[PDB]
Formats: C-alpha cells, structure tokens, sequence
C-alpha cells in the first residue's frame, strides 16, 4: 500500500511516544510496529518520516484508547539527508492517525509536515497547512 | 439562495440522508460494503487423544467431548476473534463427516462498524483436528498406572 | 629477441612505471608493473611497444569520461584487532566475568577442533581488494588553471583546495575523478583497470556534466572556496 | 464535461493538477493514460504544462491561481520558476510569495471573482493577492475547518462544499460568494471535496471511484451539462 | 540441541584468510578479454590516490523522483602522472 | 471465436492425455504404463479430467 | 546551485554543508557548522557575539 | 416518467437512449433457471449451486447506429465493442445467451454491463 520512498535515517524505535499532530482527540501515539520493516535477531524495528506504523493512544479521548489503529509519521527529530544536500531535522516527533487504506480521520494538522511525507501520501497533503 | 436544499445523497443509492455527523451512505448502502470481520481467521487447530477421545483446552485441561452445548463453549475461546467486536450473536456447527478430521462451525457476530452502526454478518470456519496422545492415558502403556 | 616474441608468445604484456618526481610524495623510488595489451595480431602489439620505449603515455588516451572502471589497491591497515570490530559480532552482556568484547561459544564438543569458520581476532586491514563499477566523471589535464572550473561555474581555480589536500599536497599533474570511495587510503599506489564486461543497464550509459566542484579547505570546517574571495569577504585585515 | 480519470493509482486529482480557464498544470510522473484524459478534451485551446513545484508532485496543493495570475511558494526553485514563465502565455503573471503557510492550495480558495483564504494569513499577503490575482479577498472558514482549499471547490458558476456543514453557514457563504452552494461528497464518499476534483467552465475532472449519483450532483451545480449519431438501424 | 533462533552469519567466507598483503601494490588478477579487431591500447593504469571532494551534478534518470535535479555526491581524486614504458614481455601457453 | 475445428486441433496436446495415479505425470491416452522410473512403471492410470 | 547565508551569523553555505533547522512554528534556520548550531541552542544572542557579521554590522566595523 | 440516457463514463458519449430496453424484469426463482448450475463431464453431475444476484447487471438494447461498422465489419458469432473514443471493454455482443447477473436468459441480444457506464436523465436537473 506504500509507494516508493528514498531511504532516510531510522529515528523512532518500538516504544517511542510521539506527539499527535491532528485534532482527532488524541494527544500522543505509542508506536508498536512499523509496516514493511524487516527481520533480524534482537533488532528493534524502527520508523522514519513517512512510514505507516501501528500506534495506540495513551492519552486523549476515552473513545480512542485501548485499541490498535494505524498511523503516519509527519515530523522527526533525528536528522536525515536530503538529496539536494541539506541535513534537516524538526523539533519533535509527530503522528497523524489513519485507516489502513491511508485516508486520514483528522480535519487539519497543526505545525509543519515533512515534505517526503507529503509526496508519499495524498490525503496528508490535503490536510497539510505548512509543508516544510 | 439557489439549490440550497442541498443534500446528503447516500453513495450509490440516491436517497437523501442526514447532513450532520451521521452514519454514511443510507445504512443499507453501507450494509453491503463494510466488512466487520476483517481479522477473524479462517482456520485453527484442535488437539485430541486417539485413546481417550477427549479434547484439549489449550492451557492444560482436558474437557471431554459432547459435540453439543459444552464442546461448543471451549471451541469459541480458540476462535482467535477477540471480544473486541462481536460479544456474540449465534453459533452452530455443520455435520460434514465423522472420520474426516475437520469440524466446521458457522457463527454470526453482531459487531459495530461506524460510530453508531450495529451490524450483523455471518461466516463459517473450518477447524483441522490434529490427533496426539493423552499423557494421562498414554501412561497406561508403561505399567506405572496406579500412582 | 623481439622476433622470438613475434613467432611464439600468445599474449604480450608491457612493463611500465610511474614518474614519482612529478608527485609530492617524499619517496624517490618508482613503482614497476605489468600491463597487458588488447590490440590485434600480436606481431602488431610488439611493434607498438617497440616504438614506445622511453616514451610517455598520457592518461586521456587510455580512459575517457563516463566510463565504468574498477579500482584495485591495498586496503588501509589497522593492526591486530579484536573479534567484535573485525567481524561485527555481538557484544556480551555487562555482567560477564573476565571480558565482554568476545565470542562466547567457540564450538560444540564434537568435532573436538576449533572450526575454520568461527570468528577470531587477528590482522585487520592491509588486504588486497578489487572493487568494481566506479564511474569516471572528469579527466583533467595538468597544464590548465581551470581544473576546478565548470561551464556553470566559470571561475578560474584548480581542484587543489585551499591549503592543499590533507597529507598529500598539490595535484599539479593529470588526474582522474571517479565516483564514490576507492579501497586503500591516501598516498597509496592504486591501479585502475578497465571493466571486464560490457555494461548496459542504465547507469553505465548515462552522461554527466558537473555543476560545481568543492574546493574548500579539507583541513577542517572550511568556509571559503578560493583565497581570492576570502579577502573580499573579510576585507582589509591588520597583516 | 464530466470526465473521470486517475493518477498512478490514486483517485484524487486536485492534489496533482491545477485547472483554470486559461491554463492547466500537471505533475510530471504520470502515465499516458492520465495525460490523454486532459489533452483530448481540452485540445489546443489552453496550454497543458508538465511541471513540478518545490521538487514535489503535489502542485495542486502548493499553487493557487486563476485566469489572471499564479502564485508559487517560497521553496520553488528558479529553474522551476523560469520554466513556467515560458510555457504559460504572457497574460498570466507569476509572483513568488513569502509565507509561513507555504501550501497555497489548501490556504487560498479562489476563482475569477471572489477568493477565500485561511483566517491566519497576514496583511502583507492579502495586499499581494488582490494585486496579482486582482481578486477581492475575504477571510472566512467553512463551518468546522480552517483549510478552505481542500474542503471547498469553487468556480464561476457555483461551488461544492464540505458535506458535514450546517445550512445557515452555507447561506452566509452564498451571500458572500454570490454563487449557489451544494454540500456533497465525491469519490465514493470522501469528505475532501476541494482535492477530489478539479473544475472550470468547460470541464470538471474527478476520480474513477466517483459513483453515479455523485457525478450528477457535481455537474448540476456547475451547470456544465446541456446527438444525431445515436439511433436504431435494424 | 538445535539453534533456537535462526540468524544470518557474521562475516564473509570468500575473503579468507585475513592476512597482510605481500606488497603495497596489489596485483591485477585478471585482464579483460581481448578483441583483436580493435586497435592497440593499454588496459590498466597506475596512480596515487590523493583525497576526496564533493561534487554537484544534474541527475538525468527517467522514471525517478529526482529527475533533472541537483544531487551532491562524493568523489575521489587520484593523482595520475604520465607513465613511461621501459620494456615488453611475452607469454607462451602451456598445459600447466 | 475459437473455431472448434481448431479446438480439436488443440485438445489433442492438452486435454486428450492420461494421468498416472502415483506420480501425477502426463501420459499419452493409449498408454499402459508410466514412462518414469520413480513410480516403478506402474499400470494404475486414469483419464485426464475433461472440462 | 544557490548559496544560502547562515541564519545565526553571516556565513555563506555552499551546497552540502552544515545543518538546517525547522522550528515548531514553521521557521527555517540554516547553520554553516556545528559552532553556530550549538550556540543557537544555548539561547545566545548573536548581536553580542563578537565574531558574527551581525555584530560587526551593528557596531560599524 | 421522462426520457433517460446511458452515457459512458470516461468517454462522455450517449451510448443508448430510452425507447430501448428489453428489460425482462422478473427472474424465474425456481431451481432450474433462477439458480446457477455447474455440471461435470459425465452423467449430469452437479458440483455447485449458486444463488442469483439481486439486480440485472446488463442492459439489453437494440443494435444501434454507431454499432453498425463493428457488426458489419468482420461479423462473427460472439465478441465485444467499445466507446467510440476510449476503446475500453464497455459491452459485448452475443448471439447465444448470457442471462443477467440475476438470471433469466434473453434472446441473441446486445448486453451492456452496468459497470463502467451510468444512466442519466435526459430531461432537466433533479433540483433538490
């Protein structure tokens, strides 16, 4: 379900509590796995900017909690290399929640969204106010 | 000031429905489309003994076989469905064959899909039944029977 | 003796050597090597080498731009290194008595010999490696002040950075500029070989034209490209 | 009139294209099946430009423009900027805009006459939009959303808006925009109605998964609909 | 007992032994295949590696996402003085 | 569209065969034993299933 | 090829050099090296650091 | 009612009007025609029983004016045709059968699948 993305550095292992970017009621998301990750003995699977992860709500509305639902990383604090040359990194991690088809439940996203996340997912680029 | 009875036509029905937060698409134009099962597997395994003829509950137990009203109870805990969205609706089994090692069960779920849509669907699961030993009743072949 | 080679002698190599005096190394000793010819009709190969005794061979005649070549040299050495950084094996936990940067089980009981396949500490580095498929970007001549220039840059500079390359010096000769790393460290004698097979796929046939060459100082955190424009930024100084 | 197509396998077209009355923009990474949908039905009346904005393929969300002008964000390189000066005619004017809210498609909802922008936009931009596009600029939000680009498709005839929208807010918008407004869905029930489709007077292209009653609502408010080749020869 | 968790091997077995090379000049094991219809030229060359520097070029690769885009990339500069020939040597073929 | 004179030309190579019960090979329809060695040249043949 | 200026002090940034920083209110900060990138995190004021171009523009050097 | 038109999706062409439509509306519901039967090779052996669908997913119309070159040029016993501007599999012609998805039978007829074509009213707009 995921299109082609150039490799960027892995900055969110399993267990990372990242912020929640949209206004769907949640406050933070707890990454438990990454769609399309690999397999190695004692290696933790990790997420990057633009990956689809499975994530649970630890704080927010009581309707959303205690169930697993997929989500999309939109910001990242670990620096990655763009092909034009500059190394960039945001201030904090963030994630919006979505269905497994990729459509977003949220209405609008606060703060900026990474550019390589906007090209990879169409519905994220609709809700995005600021793209980098 | 023009055409402002605007609508919410349901998808692929034509019927105008509530323009607020509600369901989506006619409640029957959604009833054929959504799949509330989506995670329940189509296959599981049951172990039993060929010398005891007694079914195994997965932790350690050995609840016996009546194939009615007590064997149906142990067989839905193994169903891997979760208590998430069924809570139950109705369950029955199919006759197919005595000596073929497959038991077919069919069940209805009565789950929830949207914010306010309760919906019931049904499907059938086929359990391959694997034969092994009762350690309590493989002990009798060792002459250390009494203890 | 050459008529002995014309009659017999299926293949013909040619003994060449580098010119070390045109190079900022402190070594005065030349390096000698064999190179096989791949012309035709080996009575003609030896007539080529007959005419080129004590004659120079340039670089641009052999290699051309946008060509896939190989790189053959001796790896950087590191001396006697341990089993973790030599093979990439796992470190033991913290609680281990007498060492944690090791390999725990050398092997089973049987066979009662240490197998040849297990990881063990020894020499790391200074090996011979052949790396393939490195693409030539630029074949620059020596007698030109525009080695660093580009059609999109249009500034007169050589590819020697401000203050020279670290540990090497001044490139005031012919050079080859090839993509990505080469096995072997700086100052090392490096052989460049043509590709053994004709490559096609998409990446060999691509032609490149540069935008810009980086000539800032490699000796650390350099921020100016040429010293002609360092003086225009900072202006008049005391000295 | 009411065509449907899709980019690579995505139904939504308004992310990937920008259609006005005088020009058209498309992303470069397309098949021949997507470009033939525009070129056959537009012909050579308006120029169709394969382009990218800020190194991306989301040019329907990064740009905003109409008959007279086109606005590009800050991260658009001057190679992509000098390219658009040549392919588009001399009547359009292109000007780069310094923003914090970079995505100009989600921010600006505009047509030939009346523009709606994001409510958090500054005074320096609003003086520039009325200069380049030549449009009076009104700061207004669809009932529950601050992004007016993805949730309101606008044209010279009418406009399709967000489906979960109260009636008295549509009536205040319709007095302001001076066009009749219908709430509805597109693409088998996607609430994003600005990015699901593109629209001008002669053409309105939507996704392939748009059902049959949804296509009737779109063509009716925009009034693009209006035959001797059919007949019986038995 | 078996291994209880499968995991791929550490290291590569076709690069043994890791011993020091015989000399700082590594030998060319195999030269490319001759084609006798073509004229006479050399097949390898000698040089001295100097350092690395950064480059920028316009990538031309259709069907990619960075098409006609500037990419920074790492290159090496090998100092390559002109090489002078001093002798020739001919090889006959044996069964050995 | 298939022109059933050409279908009877095609069914001789694909349909009109036989199948060994033990080794599942594809055998000619008038054959008596399997030509393979792994099944021991058995005589348990069946007609290949028609459509 | 564009040469961007340092956000902190004054320096020219050739392509493939230094880092970039997007603050949470969507403002882009460029840095030539880790010197001015680490002094930015200390909340130091570049109008009072002596080696910056922003200082020497102020006190008329 | 009013007159309607069946316009092609992605071709935007009126393929068929009203004054057409051999609609055949009721199925049979009995066990020989209302059900889909899959036989075997020998001795009328029935291996599968399928229930018919709800609504008839074809359109059974007259051979029309634009269908004339495809039906004269290389006339055959079975095949298909297209929109006149997109060359997609729109609907096939069959001189055999192909009942409806829902089932009756028809005639040698011109079936037109209700997927990738839709039905518009040729009269004025709905005006909700």
């Amino acid at each position: 379900a995921q299109g082609t993305k150039f490799r960027i550095s892995l900055g969110l292992p399993v267990g990372a509590i990242m912020n929640c970017a949209d206004n769907s009621g949640a406050r933070n998301l707890y990454i438990i796995a990454v769609k399309g990750s690999g397999s190695r003995l004692n290696r933790l699977p990790a997420a990057s900017l633009g990956d689809m992860v499975m994530a649970t709500v630890k704080k927010g509305k009581p309707e959303l909690r205690k169930k697993v639902m997929p989500a999309i990383v939109v910001r990242q604090a670990k620096s990655w290399r763009r092909r034009d040359g500059v190394f960039l990194y945001f201030e904090d991690n963030a994630g919006v929640i979505a269905n497994p088809k990729g459509e977003m439940k949220g209405s609008a996203i606060t703060g900026p969204v990474g550019k390589e996340c906007a090209d990879l997912w169409p519905r994220v680029a609709s809700n995005s106010g600021v793209v980098v | 000031q023009h055409q402002n009875a605007a609508t919410l036509l349901c998808c692929n029905c034509g019927t105008p429905i509530d323009g607020s937060t509600g369901l989506v698409m006619c409640y029957d134009c959604i009833k054929l489309t959504v799949d509330i099962t989506q995670g329940i597997p189509r296959e599981a395994n049951i172990s039993f003994c060929r010398n005891c003829e007694r079914f195994l509950q997965p932790p350690g137990q050995w609840i016996r076989a009546e194939l009615e009203s007590r064997e149906l109870l142990a067989i839905c805990l193994r169903r891997l469905k979760g208590l998430t969205k069924v809570r139950l609706v109705d369950a029955s089994f199919i006759w197919t064959e005595p000596h073929s090692r497959r038991i077919r069960i069919k069940l209805t779920v009565q789950g929830e899909a949207m914010t306010n849509t309760i919906i019931q669907q049904t499907f059938e699961v086929e359990y391959i039944v694997i034969a092994m030993q009762c350690p309590d009743c493989a002990r009798s072949y060792t002459t250390n029977t009494w203890r | 003796e050459l008529a002995r080679i014309k009659k017999y002698a299926s293949v013909v190599r040619v003994l060449v050597h580098t010119q070390i005096r045109k190079t900022p190394l402190a070594q005065k000793k030349a390096h000698l090597a064999e190179i096989q010819l791949n012309g035709g009709s080996i009575s003609e190969k030896v007539d080529w080498a007959r005419e080129h005794f004590e004659k120079t061979v340039a670089v641009d005649s052999v290699f051309e731009q946008n060509e896939m070549i190989d790189a053959i040299a001796v790896t950087k050495g590191h001396g006697f290194e341990g089993v973790t950084h030599r093979w990439g094996t796992k470190k033991l936990p913290r609680k281990t008595h007498r060492g944690l940067r090791k390999v725990a089980c050398i092997g089973a009981w049987h066979p009662a010999h240490v197998m040849w396949s297990v990881a063990r500490a020894g020499q790391r580095g200074y090996h011979s490696r052949t790396s393939i498929n490195h693409k030539i970007y630029r074949v620059g001549k020596g007698d030109d002040e525009a080695n660093g220039a580009t059609s999109f840059d249009r500034t007169k500079k050589t590819i020697t950075p401000m203050g020279g390359f670290v540990h090497y010096g001044e490139i005031k000769n012919d050079f080859i500029m090839v993509k990505g790393c080469i096995p072997g460290n700086r100052k090392r004698i490096v052989t460049l070989r043509k590709s053994l097979y004709t490559n096609t796929s998409r990446k060999a046939l691509e032609e490149v034209s540069l935008k810009w060459i980086d000539t800032a100082s490699k000796f650390g955190k350099g921020r100016f490209q040429t010293p002609a424009e360092k003086h225009a930024f900072m202006g008049t100084l005391k000295k | 009139m009411a065509t449907r197509t899709q980019f690579e396998n995505s139904n939504e077209i308004g992310v990937f294209s920008k259609l006005t009355n005088t020009y058209c923009l498309v992303a470069v990474g397309g098949s021949e099946n997507f470009y033939s949908a525009f070129e056959a039905e537009l012909g050579d009346a308006i120029p169709i430009v394969h382009t990218t904005i800020a190194g991306t393929r989301i040019i329907g969300r990064m740009t905003a423009g109409n008959r007279r002008g086109l606005l590009v964000p800050t991260q658009t390189t001057d190679q992509e900027l000098q390219h658009l000066r040549n392919s588009l005619p001399d009547s359009v004017k292109i000007q780069r805009v310094e923003e914090r809210l970079s995505a100009l498609g989600n921010v600006i909802c505009c047509n030939d006459y009346v523009a709606l922008v994001h409510p958090d936009i500054d005074r320096e931009t609003e003086e520039l939009i009325s200069d380049v596009l030549g449009v009076e600029v009104f700061r207004q939000t669809i009932s529950g959303n601050i992004l007016v680009g993805s949730y309101c498709s606008l044209s010279n005839q009418g406009g399709l808006v967000h489906p979960q929208t109260s009636v008295q807010d549509q009536e205040e918008l319709s007095s302001l925009l001076q066009v009749p407004l219908v709430a509805g869905t597109v693409n088998r029930g996607s609430s994003v109605v600005g990015a699901g489709m593109v629209v001008n007077d002669y053409l309105a292209v939507t996704g392939l998964d748009t059902t049959a009653p949804e296509l009737s609502v779109i063509e009716s408010i925009f009034r693009l609909q209006d035959e001797s080749i059919s007949g019986n020869l038995r | 007992s078996h291994r209880k968790y499968e995991a791929p091997r550490h290291g590569h077995l076709g690069f043994l032994p890791r011993k020091r090379a015989a000399s700082i000049r590594a030998r060319v094991k195999a030269f490319p295949k001759d084609d006798r219809s073509k004229p006479v030229a050399l097949t390898s060359f000698l040089g001295y590696k100097a350092g690395m520097t950064t480059i920028v070029r316009d990538l031309d690769r259709p069907g990619s996402k960075f098409h006609k885009r500037e990419v920074v990339e790492a290159v090496t500069v090998v100092d390559t003085p002109p090489v002078v020939v001093v002798g020739v040597v001919g090889y006959v073929e044996t069964p050995r | 569209i298939i022109e059933p004179s050409l279908k009877a030309l095609a069914s001789k190579y694909n349909c009109d065969k036989s199948v060994c019960r033990k080794c599942y090979a594809r055998l000619p329809p008038r054959a008596t034993n399997c030509r393979k060695r792994k099944c021991g040249h058995t005589n348990q043949l069946r007609p290949k299933k028609k459509l | 090829m564009k040469v961007e200026i340092d956000s902190f002090s004054g320096a020219k940034i050739y392509p493939g050099r230094g880092t970039l920083f997007v603050r949470g209110d969507s403002k882009i900060f460029r840095f030539q090296n880790s010197k001015s990138a680490s002094l930015f995190k200390q909340r130091k004021n570049p109008r009072r650091i002596a080696w910056t171009v922003l200082f020497r523009k102020h006190h008329k050097k | 009612s009013k007159v309607t038109a069946v316009r092609c999706k992605k071709c935007r062409t009126k393929l068929a009007l009203s004054t057409s439509f051999i609609a055949h509306d009721p199925p049979s519901k009995e066990s020989s025609e209302g059900h889909f039967i899959k036989r075997a090779a020998n001795s009328h052996r029935i291996i599968d029983i399928q229930e018919s669908q709800a609504n008839c997913s074809h359109f059974f119309i007259e051979p029309l004016k634009w269908m004339q070159p495809e039906l004269q040029g290389k006339q055959e016993l079975e095949g298909k045709f297209s929109c006149p501007g997109c060359s997609s599999k729109v609907g096939g012609y069959n001189w055999k059968g192909s009942r409806c998805s829902c089932g009756k039978w028809v005639i040698p007829a011109i079936h037109l699948q209700t997927s990738k074509v839709d039905q518009f009213p040729l009269q004025s707009t709905a005006l909700p």
